[PDB]
C-alpha cells in the first residue's frame, strides 16, 4: 500500500527533501510494479 | 458459602444467547427468536421478579421513563469503551474500606522503604560494588506511587469491588435477594447476573464483569509496570495512543474490530519483517497485512478512502523506531481487550462452509507421500533398534527393494524413494507388529468431555414445545464393570450404529467412542510417536528448547532461511478418501483392524451441532446444524506425522538441509545450504532466500496437491524470524516475551480452593516468571515485595468471606508495621514470601531451608528493624507433623501451616474418587489403611542413629506404596470433577470446619509471631551474631522436628545458598579485586549492527546445563548405601522387592547382581511426566561470555555432581550477574570485563562425612495384585574412552599400553569401515588417521582435560617418550597425536606379532571382530594382490582364509605366529568389570614400579633503544573451555626450601641475587613495595648493601615478621591506585615488586612503573618485577609499555614455580602516550619473536631437572651450597622402626574407641576419624626415614595424588575389637591444596634436619 512504503521511505533514505518528493510522487504514483520499482530505488539509494 | 465460592477468572465463552434471554426476559428497553415471555415467566423462573422489581426501581428513578425518542436514554450494548471510561462511578466520595486499601499500603510501604534500599545496596557491594546499572533513580516509593499515581486503577478497583459484591450475591443466591443502590448520577443495580451502568445507559452480565475487570486490571498493571525507567515513554504512548484509538473505533464499528484484532497481532511481525538485508519482504509482509485489515474495515461502512488511510496512519502510528523485543512485548499486550460475545449463527457458518469444496483427490502426491511415510517409518524402526523392519510384501516392483531388503540395510535413503513409486504397502489382515494395546494406565483414567445420545437438544436447553443425564466419563468409567481395550476395540470393530452424536462448544462425543479415541491416541503417540526425525519434541523443555534456540543458532554464522505458518482449518479441512492409505498401512501393522480412521470415518454419515429455531424438529434434517464435514482435535497425531511426510517429501523435491518442527497444524522450518563462507554475508542472506523461496513455493505446490486451502495469511517467512508457540526467535535469541505475564499479575488464586498462601505463590512465580526476561532483577524485587504487601491487603480488608469476628482483622490492620514484618520473611519459613531474592538468580533450587535463613540473616543485618526474631522462630512452638509427614517431603521444616487447602481438598478428592470403584485387580490399589502404612514405613525409616530424609522420600516413592500413591495421585482435579466428587458429600464438618476458616488461623499463627516473644538464654547466645545460614538451618530443623525424633538432627543435604557465599567482583579495565578462583570473562562484544563474523568471538551459548523392576533396582542401590553389606539390609531390600515387585514372577534370586552401585553421591531427580512445557526460559546476553576454572576448586576426585552443584550454581550465577550487568538496551559502550570469584572467605564450607548404620524395626507391607600382570586396566580404560569419541583416575596407574590399545581399536574401527580403499601401511595409515581424528574438538576436549593434565601423567608420559610438546603451550594436539603414536606402535606390533586376545564386550559382533582385525592385517599385509568384498557374515573371513593360504607363500615375519594366525576373550559390561577391577587392585600390590640449584637462566629480553617488531603470531591454545588444567596443582617442589617460615620463597631471592652479582649496579638503598610478611627481600640486604630499606607493605585490614628477626638487631648492634603512590614518593636505586591478577586486554599497575621514573628520578638503578605470561598477549603489551624509556631489560626464569609457565622475573613525553601506544599496538605489534623457544625448550630443561630434584629428594640426598648459605640468618616427636606397630596400636584404640561412643551442636565421627588418618599421615611422615621401599614409592604417588591408600591393610588382622565392626575395610578406604603443600615441605624438613 502506499502509505506503508511511505513509511519504508521514512525509514530508509536520508535526505528528508528527496524524501519529501518522492513521497509527494508515490502518493501520485499508482502502478504496483512501478511501486515496486520505486522501492527497489529507495533500497539502493542508501548511497 | 457452604463450600467453594464460584470462579473469579473467567474461563467459560462470553455468548450473546444469555444475555439477551436476561434483558429480553425482564421488561427494558432482531434476535435469533420472538416466542414468549409470559408463559416463560411462569415458568418458574424469579428472574422476571428481580427484572421487573428492577425495572421499576430505574423507572421511579429515571426522568425518562416512557418519552419521545429517549433524549439521554441510550440502551448502548454495542460493546461502549470509552463509556466504561466515563466516569460511571467517579463520585469522588470514595468507598470507605478503598481509602483503607491506601493508607495501610502507603503506610507499610514507607515504614518498610529506606532499610530494603540500602539492603540490596549492600548486597550489591558484596558483588561487585554499586550493581543495577544503566545509562534517575529506582526505589519502593517511586514504585508504589506511580502504582497508585496513575490512571486506570481508581477504575480497577471500582470493578473489584463491583466483582465482589456480585460474588457475594450468589454466595447468597447459593444459600438463599437482590441489591438496589442510589447515588448522585448514577445507578448500581447488582444482580446475581446483571449489573447496571448509568450517569447513556447499559446492562452487563456475570462474564462481562470479568472480563471488563480482567482488561482493566492488566491495562492498569501494564502502564504500572511501563511507569518505570527500563521501558520508558516510547512504550506508555504506544499503549496509550493504541487503546485510545482501538477503543474509539471499537464504538464507531463494533464486533468489527474484534475480528481485525486478531488480524492485528500479525501486523506487529510486518514490521518485525524489517529483515532490512534481504529485500521484497517489508513489501511482500506490511502490505499484504495493512491491505487485508484495509478489507476487513472497510467491509462495514465506515468510509472508503479517507477515513480508511488516516486510520491506518494512526493505527500504525504505535510501531516506528523499535527493535525486536519492545515490538513483541507491545503484541502480547495489543491482546488485553476481552473477547468477542458469542453466538452460534457465525462460526457454525464458518466449520459448516468446512463442507464440500471440491473432491479434488490426487492420487500422485498422496502416493508419494504415502511412499515417503512407509519410509520414515522404516528408517525410523531401524534406527530405534539393533534393527528388523520385518515387511511381509513388496512383491511388486524393485529387485533393488530385494537386496536392500535380504541384506537388512539399515539405511534408506530419500534420494533413493524419490525416484519409486508404491514403495511398500503391508496390507494385511492376519496379525500384529511392533505394537501392543492395553496399558498406560494415565490416558484411560483421566477424562474428558462427553455429549449425549440422539436426544440430545433437551439435554442441552428446555424451552421447547425431554431429560438431562450431565455424566462424565471419569465417573462411569470408574463404576464400570468388566471394561477393557479388548472389549472397547471389539467395538471398534463393530458397528454404523446410531449411539454418537458429535457435538461442539473444542468438541466431545460419547462415552464408547471417547473411549476408542484416547485408547487410539495412547497407542499411537506412545509406539508409533516414539518414531521422530525432523523435530526435537522427545522432552518437554531441555530437547525442545535446546533444539529450537539451536536451529536459530546454526542459522548464525560467525542459512538465514527461516519461515513458518500457523494453520486451523488444517483440521477441518481432511477427508476419508484422502487418508485411508495411512489407515489400513498403520492398521495392519498394528493388527487391531479397522482401528486408525473409524471415527472420522462415522462423521460422514451422521449430522452435527452447537438456541434453535424450532417448527417442530427433532431428527435427521438435511442444513444451526451442520452435515458431515474433517474435525478439530482428533487423532492430529497422525495428521502431524503426514505433516512431517509432506513437509519431508518437499525437502527431497529440492535437496536443502531443512531442520522443522510441526505440530498441531502449526510447523516452522529452517534450511541452510553449502555456501561459500568467505564473502559478504548480505549476498549469503540473497542465496538463502533463493533457496527457501524456491523451497517454499514447491511445498506450496505439494500442499495445495493433498488439498489444503494453505494462504499467504497463515505463512511467514524471512532470514532470523522463528515463531513457535506464541515465542518468537530472533537473531538469535528468546524475545523478551514478559509483559504478557505482567497483565497476568491478578489479584486472586486459582478458582478452586481459595486460600491467601497459594495465591501469593502463584503471584510470586509470575512475578518470578517475570524476572526471567527483560525488566532487571532490583525492580523484580521491590515489586515482589510490594504485590504480597497489596494482596495481603486486598485479603485483610473486606475478606471475600468477611465476617469481622474475630480481632486478628483489626490486629493486622491497625498496624502497617506488622503486615511489611509478615511479608518479608521467605515462606519456606512461613510467610508470604516465596522465594523471590535467591531464585533470583537460579531456577534450580538445592535446599530452600538454607536459602530461607541465608535471606533472613541478610535483611536483618542490612535491616528491617527486626532482629529477635530470629530467636523467636527459633523458640517457636515446635509443631506436630507426623511420621509419614515428614517423610512425604525433604527440606521441611515442622510448622502448623505449611499446606493449604488445595493439596488436602484434591488429596481427598482423590480419595472419595478411589471409594467409587467396581474396577478390575485395581482393588487393592485402593486400601482403607494406606496412611497407616505410610507412618509404618517412615517409622522403619527414621527411627534410626544417623538419619536422612531424602533416602526415605525415594525409598518410598519406589516402593509398593510408590505406585498406589501415584495412581491415585495422578487423577483428574478440575472443578467440574470437584463438584462430582465432592458428591461424596460427608467428608467431615470437623474437616469442614477446618477448611472454611484456614486463613484466619494462618494469620492467627503469623499474629502469635508478633511483638517479641520469649527467648530461650541458651540457645539464643549458642547461635545468635550470625554465622552461616548452615549452621542456623541445622540447629532450626533439629530443634523443630524435635517433639516427635528429638535429639538426632537429620544430614545427607543442604548445599549451602549462593548469595552467603559468593562475594566475587568485576573488573573494568584498570581494576583489582580481592586477594586470590574462578573468573568470567566477557570481551567488547557489541549487538547486532557490524558483522556476525565481526562480532569479536566466537558464540558459545551456555544454560542450565522389563518394567519397574527399573525401580525396584533403584531401590535396591539406594538402599543398602552399596558399602553396608550384611545380611540384614539385604534381606531388607529383597522384602521391599517383594512388597513393590507384582509385574512378573517376583524376583526370588539370592543376591541381585545386576543392580549396580550408585549409592557414591546424591544424584536424585524427579520428573518427566508431560510431553512439553510453554514457558521455558530467557537469556539474551550470555553468548559472547567465555567462563575459565583454570582456578581451583576441585581437583581429581569421586565427585560426579557432589560440588559439581554448587560449581553449576557459580555458573549459572556469573551468567546472570553479567546479565544484569547489560540486560536492558544496551551496546559495545563497555569494555573488556571480567568477573573474578574470589570465595575464599566462605564463612562455612563444612567438609563432607561419611558412616554406616542398621535401621532396625522390622515393618512390612502388605499387597499382591498386578503392578598377574594388569594390561586389561589399559584394554578396559581405551574401550571406555575411545567408545565416547567414537578424569584420569584409572589412568593413575597405567602407561603408554592405554593409548597403544585405543590406537589399536581405532584402527580396527576405522580400517573396517575403510572397505579395500587404499590404505598402505604406515603412510596411507597415517594419512586418513590424521583426517579422521582433527575432527569434532567435543570429545578431544574431553580426553584432554581428562588425562593430559597436572600431576606426573603428563610428566610420565613425556618422559616415556610418548609425545613431542613442540606460543606453544598447547594441549590438545598432543592428545590426539597420543594416539597417533599408538597407531604407529600398534603397526609394528602387526609387522610381527599376533598377540592379545581380543575381547569382546554376541557372537555376530565378535566374528565381526575378527573380520576388522583380519582386515587390517591384510590391507597393510597385502601389497602382492588385492581382495574383493562381499557378504557381511562369513566373505571376509574366507577372504582371511584364501589370502592367508597365498601370504604364507610370501611374507616378511617369522613364520610360525602366521600359522598361530588361524587362532577372543569375553565381557560383559564395562562399567562392572572396570569399576570392579580399578577396585580389586587396591590391595597390596607394586606392579605400578614399572615407570621406575642454579640451573635457572635468563632470556635477556631486549637491546637498548631497539625498534624493529617482527612477525606477531599472538596465537593462544584453549580456544574453548575444557576442563581446569594449567597450572593448578603441583605441590612437588615445596620441599625444595625446608626452613622454619611460612614464606619459603627467598630461594627466588638468593636466584636474583646471583642474577645482580652477574653484573655491576648502582649504591643500595632497597626499595621493597607493598609485599613481604616475612619473605625474600631480606636476602638482597643480606647480600647487598644498605642502611635504612625503603619499604612498605600493602594496605592490610589488620609489619614484616622474618625481616625483623635477621636485619634490625645486625643494624641496632652500631596497594596503590592514586594516593598511595603519591605517599610512596613522598617517602632512588633498586626496588621490588609482585603481583597478579585475572584476565583483561590492558594494564592496571602502571603506577609502580611511573613510581620507578619518577623516583630514579629524585640515576639508571635497575628494579625487580614479577610477571607470567598466561596471556602472552598481556606479557607482551606490557613489554612493548616497557620499550619506550628503558633499555638492556632482562627476564629470568625461576626453580619455584611447579612444572608450568614461569612466573617469571623481570629487571616519550608521558605515561598516556605509552599506554594508547601499547594498547594501540595491539593491532600490529609483538615483541617476542624467537627467544620463546629458547624459553620453551629451557622450561623443559627445568622440568626434567625438578624431576631430578624429586628423585633425589625420595633418597637422603640435598640440594646443598645455598641452603646453609640461605640459614645463615635463617615436629620433632619420637621417632622408632616399628612405628608399624605403633600404628596398628593406635588404629586398635580408635576403633574400640569408635565402637564405645555409638555403644552450637556437633556431628559423630568425621571429625576423629579424619584427625586419626592426619595423625598417622604425620607419624608417617616424621618416620620417613624408616622406609620399606615399596611403601615408600606407594606413599610418593598417594600423597601425589592417590592421596593415603593405607599401608597397614590386612596385616591389622591383629577378634572382639573386629566383631564388633566388620567394614573396617571400608573404613580403610575413604589432600586438599593447602595441606598438601604444607606436608611437602614438612618431608623436605624431615630430609634436611637428618
Ligand atoms: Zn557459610
Amino acid at each position: 500500500l502506499k502509505i506503508t512504503l511511505e513509511q519504508l521511505a521514512k525509514d530508509c533514505i536520508s535526505k528528508p527533501k528527496m524524501r519529501e518528493e518522492y513521497l509527494l510522487k508515490i502518493n501520485q504514483a499508482s502502478s504496483e510494479a512501478q511501486l515496486i520499482d520505486l522501492k527497489k530505488a529507495i533500497i539502493r539509494s542508501a548511497i | 458459602r457452604e463450600i467453594l465460592l464460584p470462579e473469579v477468572h473467567l474461563n467459560s465463552p462470553i455468548v450473546k444467547h444469555k444475555l439477551y434471554y436476561y434483558i429480553l426476559l425482564g421488561n427494558l428497553p432482531g434476535p435469533l427468536h420472538n416466542q414468549n415471555w409470559n408463559q416463560i415467566a411462569h415458568e418458574e423462573s424469579n428472574l422476571a421478579q428481580r427484572l421487573v422489581n428492577v425495572r421499576n426501581f430505574l423507572i421511579t428513578h429515571i426522568p425518562d421513563l416512557r418519552k419521545g425518542h429517549w433524549q439521554e436514554y441510550v440502551n448502548v450494548i454495542l460493546w461502549p469503551r470509552i463509556l466504561p471510561l466515563i466516569p460511571d462511578f467517579k463520585i469522588n466520595d470514595q468507598l470507605p474500606l478503598l481509602k483503607n486499601w491506601d493508607k495501610l499500603v502507603k503506610e507499610s510501604c514507607s515504614v518498610i522503604n529506606a532499610g530494603t534500599s540500602q539492603c540490596i545496596q549492600n548486597l550489591s557491594y558484596g558483588l561487585t560494588g554499586r550493581g543495577n546499572l544503566f545509562t534517575r533513580d529506582i526505589d519502593l516509593k517511586t514504585v508504589v506511587a506511580a502504582w497508585h499515581d496513575s490512571d486506570w486503577k481508581r477504575i480497577s478497583d471500582f470493578w473489584i469491588m463491583i466483582k465482589f459484591q456480585m460474588r457475594q450475591l450468589i454466595v447468597r443466591q447459593t444459600d438463599h435477594l437482590i441489591t438496589y443502590i442510589e447515588n448522585r448520577e448514577g445507578i448500581i443495580i447488582i444482580t446475581p447476573e446483571l449489573v447496571a451502568l448509568f450517569n447513556t445507559l447499559t446492562y452487563m452480565t456475570f462474564e462481562i464483569v470479568l472480563m471488563v475487570s480482567d482488561m482493566y486490571e492488566g491495562r492498569h498493571n501494564i502502564l504500572s509496570l511501563c511507569t518505570v525507567s527500563t521501558y520508558l515513554n516510547p512504550l506508555k504512548k504506544r499503549i496509550t495512543y493504541l487503546l485510545s484509538l482501538v477503543d474509539n473505533l471499537a464504538f464507531q464499528i463494533g464486533d468489527a474490530v474484534y475480528n481485525i484484532i486478531a488480524l492485528l497481532e500479525s501486523f506487529v511481525y510486518a514490521q518485525l519483517q524489517m529483515s532490512d538485508p534481504i529485500p521484497e519482504l517489508r513489501g511482500q509482509f506490511h502490505a499484504f497485512v495493512c491491505s487485508e485489515i484495509l478489507d476487513a474495515l472497510r467491509g462495514t461502512n465506515s468510509f472508503t478512502q479517507d477515513e480508511l488511510r488516516t486510520v491506518t496512519t494512526n493505527l500504525i502510528s504505535p510501531f516506528q523506531d523499535l527493535t525486536p523485543d519492545l515490538t513483541a512485548e507491545l503484541l502480547c499486550i495489543m491482546r488485553l481487550w476481552g473477547h468477542p460475545m458469542l453466538t452460534a449463527s457465525q462460526a457454525a457458518g464458518k466449520v459448516r462452509e468446512s463442507m464440500c469444496a471440491g473432491k479434488v483427490l490426487d492420487f500422485p502426491t498422496i502416493m508419494k507421500t504415502l511412499a515417503f511415510f512407509h519410509t520414515i517409518l522404516i528408517n525410523g524402526y531401524r534406527r530405534k533398534h539393533h534393527g528388523v523392519w520385518p515387511p511381509l510384501n513388496l512383491p511388486g516392483n524393485a529387485s533393488k527393494g530385494l537386496t536392500e531388503l535380504m541384506n537388512d540395510n539399515t539405511e534408506i535413503s530419500y534420494e533413493f524413494t524419490l525416484k519409486h513409486w508404491k514403495e511398500v504397502s503391508l496390507i494385511k489382515f492376519k496379525k500384529c507388529f511392533d505394537a501392543d494395546a492395553g496399558e498406560e494406565l494415565s490416558i484411560f483414567m483421566k477424562d474428558k468431555a462427553i455429549s449425549a445420545p440422539k436426544q440430545d437438544w433437551m439435554s442441552v436447553f428446555r424451552r421447547s414445545l425431554p431429560n438431562p443425564f450431565n455424566r462424565r466419563l471419569l465417573l462411569n468409567f470408574l463404576g464400570d464393570d468388566k471394561f477393557d481395550p479388548n472389549v472397547e476395540l471389539q467395538y471398534v470393530t463393530s458397528g454404523h450404529d446410531d449411539t454418537f452424536c458429535a457435538s461442539y462448544s473444542f468438541a466431545k462425543l460419547t462415552k464408547r467412542m471417547r473411549s476408542c479415541q484416547v485408547i487410539a491416541e495412547s497407542l499411537l503417540a506412545n509406539h508409533a510417536g516414539k518414531l521422530m526425525k525432523e523435530n526435537g519434541v522427545v522432552m518437554n523443555q531441555l530437547s525442545l528448547t535446546k533444539s529450537l534456540l539451536t536451529m536459530s543458532q546454526i542459522g548464525i554464522i560467525s542459512a538465514a532461511s527461516f519461515l513458518t505458518t500457523d494453520l486451523k482449518k488444517y483440521c477441518l479441512q481432511w477427508r476419508y478418501q484422502t487418508i485411508i492409505p495411512f489407515a489400513q498401512s498403520l492398521n495392519r501393522m498394528y493388527g487391531y483392524p479397522h482401528l486408525f480412521e473409524w471415527i472420522h470415518l462415522r462423521l460422514m454419515r451422521s449430522t452435527l451441532y452447537v438456541f434453535n429455531p424450532p417448527a417442530d424438529t427433532s431428527q435427521f434434517d438435511l442444513d444451526i446444524f451442520i452435515v458431515s464435514p474433517g474435525i478439530e482435535g482428533l487423532c492430529q497425531k497422525a495428521w502431524t506425522m503426514i505433516s512431517i511426510a509432506v513437509i519431508i517429501l518437499s525437502a527431497t523435491e529440492s535437496g536443502t538441509r531443512v531442520m522443522s518442527m510441526v505440530q498441531g497444524d502449526n510447523q516452522a522450518i529452517a534450511v541452510t545450504t553449502r555456501v561459500p563462507r568467505s564473502l559478504p554475508t548480505l549476498e549469503k542472506k540473497t542465496i538463502a532466500f533463493r533457496s527457501c523461496n524456491l523451497f517454499f513455493e514447491r511445498l506450496k505446490c505439494n500442499n495445495f496437491g493433498l488439498g489444503h486451502h494453505l494462504k499467504e495469511q497463515e505463512t511467514i517467512i524471512s532470514s532470523h524470524f522463528f515463531v513457535y508457540s506464541k515465542r518468537i526467535f530472533y537473531q538469535g535469541r528468546i524475545l523478551t516475551q514478559a509483559l504478557k505475564n505482567a497483565s497476568k499479575l491478578c489479584l486472586t488464586a486459582d478458582v478452586l480452593g481459595e486460600c491467601t498462601q497459594s495465591s501469593c505463590s502463584n503471584l510470586a512465580t509470575t512475578v518470578m516468571r517475570l524476572t526471567e526476561n527483560g525488566v532487571e532483577k532490583d525492580i523484580c524485587f521491590y515489586l515482589n515485595i510490594y504485590m504480597t504487601i497489596k494482596q495481603l491487603s486486598y485479603d485483610i480488608i473486606f475478606p471475600q468471606v468477611s465476617i469481622p469476628g474475630d480481632q486478628i482483622t483489626l490486629e493486622y490492620i491497625n498496624n502497617p508495621h506488622l503486615v511489611s514484618r509478615l511479608a518479608l520473611l521467605p515462606s519456606q519459613l512461613g510467610g508470604l514470601n516465596y522465594l523471590s531474592c535467591s531464585r533470583l538468580f537460579n531456577r534450580n533450587i538445592g535446599d530452600p531451608v538454607v536459602s530461607a535463613v541465608a535471606d533472613l540473616k541478610r535483611l536483618i543485618k542490612s535491616g528491617c528493624m527486626d532482629y529477635w526474631i530470629l530467636y523467636n522462630l527459633l523458640g517457636r512452638k515446635p509443631g506436630n507433623g507426623s511420621w509419614a509427614t515428614l517423610a512425604a517431603d525433604p527440606y521441611s521444616i515442622n510448622i502448623e501451616y505449611q499446606y493449604p487447602p488445595t493439596t488436602a481438598l484434591k488429596r481427598h478428592t482423590q480419595q472419595a474418587l478411589m471409594e467409587l470403584s467396581t474396577n478390575p485387580m485395581l482393588r487393592g490399589i485402593f486400601s482403607d489403611n494406606a496412611q497407616a502404612e505410610e507412618n509404618n514405613l517412615a517409622r522403619f525409616l527414621l527411627d534410626r542413629e544417623v538419619i536422612f530424609p531424602r533416602v526415605a522420600h525415594i525409598i518410598i516413592e519406589q516402593t509398593s506404596v510408590g505406585r498406589r500413591k501415584q495412581i491415585q495421585g495422578y487423577l483428574d482435579s478440575t472443578r467440574s470433577i470437584m463438584r462430582k466428587s465432592l458428591e461424596i458429600k460427608p467428608l467431615s464438618n470437623r474437616k469442614l470446619n477446618e477448611i472454611l476458616d484456614y486463613n484466619i488461623n494462618y494469620l492467627a499463627y503469623n499474629l502469635a509471631l508478633l511483638k517479641n516473644a520469649i527467648e530461650p538464654p541458651t540457645y539464643l547466645k549458642a547461635m545468635t551474631l550470625e554465622t552461616c545460614s548452615i549452621d542456623i538451618a541445622r540447629n532450626l530443623r533439629k530443634l523443630s522436628w524435635a517433639p516427635l525424633l528429638g535429639g538426632r538432627n537429620l544430614e545427607g543435604l543442604e548445599t549451602p545458598d549462593p548469595i552467603e557465599i559468593t562475594a566475587g567482583a568485576l573488573i573494568v579495565g584498570s581494576g583489582y579485586c580481592e586477594q586470590c578462583f574462578t573468573w568470567f570473562f566477557l570481551p567488547s562484544g557489541i549487538e547486532i549492527g557490524g558483522d556476525p563474523r565481526d562480532n569479536p568471538p566466537i558464540r558459545v551459548p551456555y544454560i542450565g546445563s522389563s518394567s519397574s523392576l527399573k525401580a525396584v533396582l533403584r531401590l535396591a542401590g539406594v538402599y543398602i548405601w552399596a558399602f553396608g553389606d550384611t545380611l540384614e539390609n539385604w534381606i531388607d531390600a529383597l522384602d521391599l522387592s517383594h512388597t513393590r515387585v507384582n509385574i512378573t514372577l517376583e524376583q526370588l534370586q539370592s543376591l541381585t547382581p545386576l543392580p549396580t552401585s550408585a549409592n557414591l553421591t546424591h544424584r536424585l531427580d524427579d520428573g518427566t511426566t508431560t510431553l512439553k512445557f510453554t514457558p521455558a526460559s530467557s537469556y539474551t546476553f550470555s553468548s559472547f561470555t567465555h567462563i575459565s576454572n583454570d582456578e581451583q576448586y576441585l581437583t581429581i576426585n569421586d565427585k560426579t555432581a557432589d560440588s559439581n552443584i554448587i560449581y553449576q550454581q557459580l555458573m549459572i550465577t556469573g551468567l546472570g550477574i553479567l546479565e544484569t550487568w547489560n540486560n536492558p538496551p544496551i551496546n559495545r559502550t563497555f569494555e573488556e570485563s571480567t568477573l573474578h570469584l574470589h570465595t575464599g572467605a566462605s564463612c562455612c564450607v563444612r567438609p563432607v562425612d561419611s558412616c554406616i548404620l542398621s535401621e532396625a524395626l522390622t515393618v512390612k507391607p502388605h499387597i499382591t495384585v498386578p503392578y598377574g600382570k594388569l594390561t586389561l586396566l589399559s584394554q578396559f580404560t581405551a574401550r571406555q574412552i575411545i567408545n565416547a569419541i567414537t578424569i584420569s583416575e584409572c589412568m593413575y596407574t597405567k602407561l603408554d599400553e592405554l593409548f597403544m590399545y585405543c590406537g589399536w581399536e581405532l584402527l580396527l574401527e576405522l580400517s573396517y569401515q575403510m572397505y579395500y580403499l587404499r590404505v598402505v601401511g604406515w603412510s596411507n595409515i597415517v594419512d586418513y588417521s590424521y583426517m579422521i581424528l582433527r575432527r569434532i574438538p567435543g570429545a578431544a576436549l574431553n580426553n584432554l582435560a581428562s588425562t593430559l593434565s597436572h600431576p606426573k601423567l603428563f610428566r610420565r608420559a613425556i618422559n616415556l617418550d610418548i609425545v613431542a610438546p613442540l606460543a606453544s603451550l598447547d594441549y590438545i594436539k598432543m592428545s590426539v597425536d597420543a594416539i597417533l603414536w599408538g597407531c604407529k606402535r600398534v603397526i609394528n606390533v602387526l609387522s610381527n606379532g599376533g598377540d592379545l586376545e581380543l575381547v569382546v564386550t554376541d557372537r555376530s559382533m565378535n566374528l565381526i571382530a575378527r573380520k576388522l582385525t583380519l582386515l587390517s592385517l591384510i590391507h597393510h599385509n597385502g601389497l602382492e594382490l588385492p581382495k574383493i568384498k562381499g557378504f557381511s557374515p562369513d566373505e571376509k573371513c574366507f577372504a582371511l582364509t584364501e589370502f592367508l593360504r597365498k601370504v604364507v607363500n610370501s611374507g616378511l615375519s617369522s613364520i610360525e605366529n602366521l600359522s598361530n594366525f588361524m587362532y577372543a576373550a569375553f565381557a560383559s559390561n564395562n562399567y562392572y568389570l572396570t569399576r570392579k577391577l580399578l577396585n580389586s587392585i587396591r590391595d597390596t600390590e607394586s606392579g605400578q614400579v614399572a615407570v621406575t640449584c642454579t640451573n635457572d637462566y635468563i632470556i635477556w629480553i631486549i637491546e637498548s633503544n631497539a625498534n624493529l617488531e617482527k612477525y606477531p603470531i599472538p596465537n593462544s591454545p584453549e580456544d574453548d573451555s575444557n576442563f581446569h588444567n594449567f597450572k593448578l596443582n603441583a605441590p612437588s617442589h615445596h620441599t625444595l626450601r625446608p626452613l622454619g617460615l611460612s614464606s619459603t620463597a627467598w630461594y627466588k631471592g638468593i636466584s636474583c641475587c646471583r642474577y645482580l652479582e652477574r653484573l655491576k649496579l648502582p649504591q643500595g638503598d632497597h626499595l621493597y613495595i607493598a609485599e613481604g610478611s616475612g619473605a625474600s627481600m631480606t636476602i638482597i640486604e643480606y647480600l647487598f648493601p644498605g642502611r635504612k630499606i625503603y619499604y612498605n607493605s600493602l594496605f592490610s585490614s589488620g609489619m614484616p615478621t622474618q625481616f625483623i628477626e635477621s636485619v634490625p638487631y645486625k643494624l641496632w648492634q652500631a596497594i596503590g591506585m592514586t594516593a598511595c603512590v603519591e605517599f610512596i614518593i613522598n617517602r632512588c636505586s633498586l626496588v621490588h615488586v609482585d603481583l597478579e591478577s585475572s584476565a583483561s586486554l590492558n594494564q592496571q599497575c602502571l603506577s609502580k612503573p611511573i613510581i620507578n621514573a619518577i623516583i630514579t628520578a629524585t640515576p639508571h638503578g635497575v628494579l625487580i618485577l614479577k610477571y607470567s605470561w598466561l596471556p602472552f598477549t598481556r606479557f607482551s603489551t606490557l613489554i612493548t609499555f616497557l620499550w619506550c624509556y628503558f633499555e638492556r631489560i632482562t627476564v629470568l626464569r625461576s626453580t619455584y614455580s611447579d612444572p608450568a609457565n614461569h612466573e617469571v622475573y623481570l629487571i616519550t613525553v608521558s605515561q598516556a602516550t605509552g599506554m594508547a601506544m601499547t594498547l594501540t599496538d595491539q593491532g600490529f605489534t609483538l615483541i617476542s619473536p624467537e627467544r620463546i623457544n629458547q624459553y620453551w625448550d629451557g622450561h623443559l630443561k627445568q622440568e626434567r631437572i625438578v624431576a631430578e630434584a624429586i628423585d633425589k629428594v625420595v633418597l637422603g640426598e640435598n640440594a646443598l651450597f645455598n641452603s646453609s648459605d640461605n640459614e645463615l640468618i635463617l615436629e620433632p616427636v619420637a621417632t622408632f622402626i616399628e612405628f608399624e606397630q605403633l600404628i596398628c596400636t593406635m588404629l586398635t584404640t580408635h576403633l574400640k574407641e569408635i565402637i564405645d561412643i555409638t555403644r552450637g551442636l556437633l556431628g559423630k565421627i568425621s571429625t576423629i576419624v579424619r584427625l586419626l588418618t592426619e595423625r598417622i599421615l604425620n607419624h608417617t611422615i616424621r618416620n620417613w626415614l624408616i622406609l620399606p621401599p615399596s611403601l615408600r614409592m606407594i606413599v610418593k604417588q598417594d600423597l601425589e595424588f592417590g592421596i593415603f591408600r593405607i599401608t597397614s591393610i590386612l596385616n591389622s588382622d591383629r577378634l572382639i575389637a573386629q566383631l564388633t565392626a566388620g567394614y573396617i575395610r571400608k573404613l580403610i578406604e575413604g589432600l586438599t591444596r593447602p595441606i598438601q603443600k604444607q606436608i611437602w615441605k614438612a618431608l623436605g624438613c624431615v630430609v634436611y634436619c637428618h
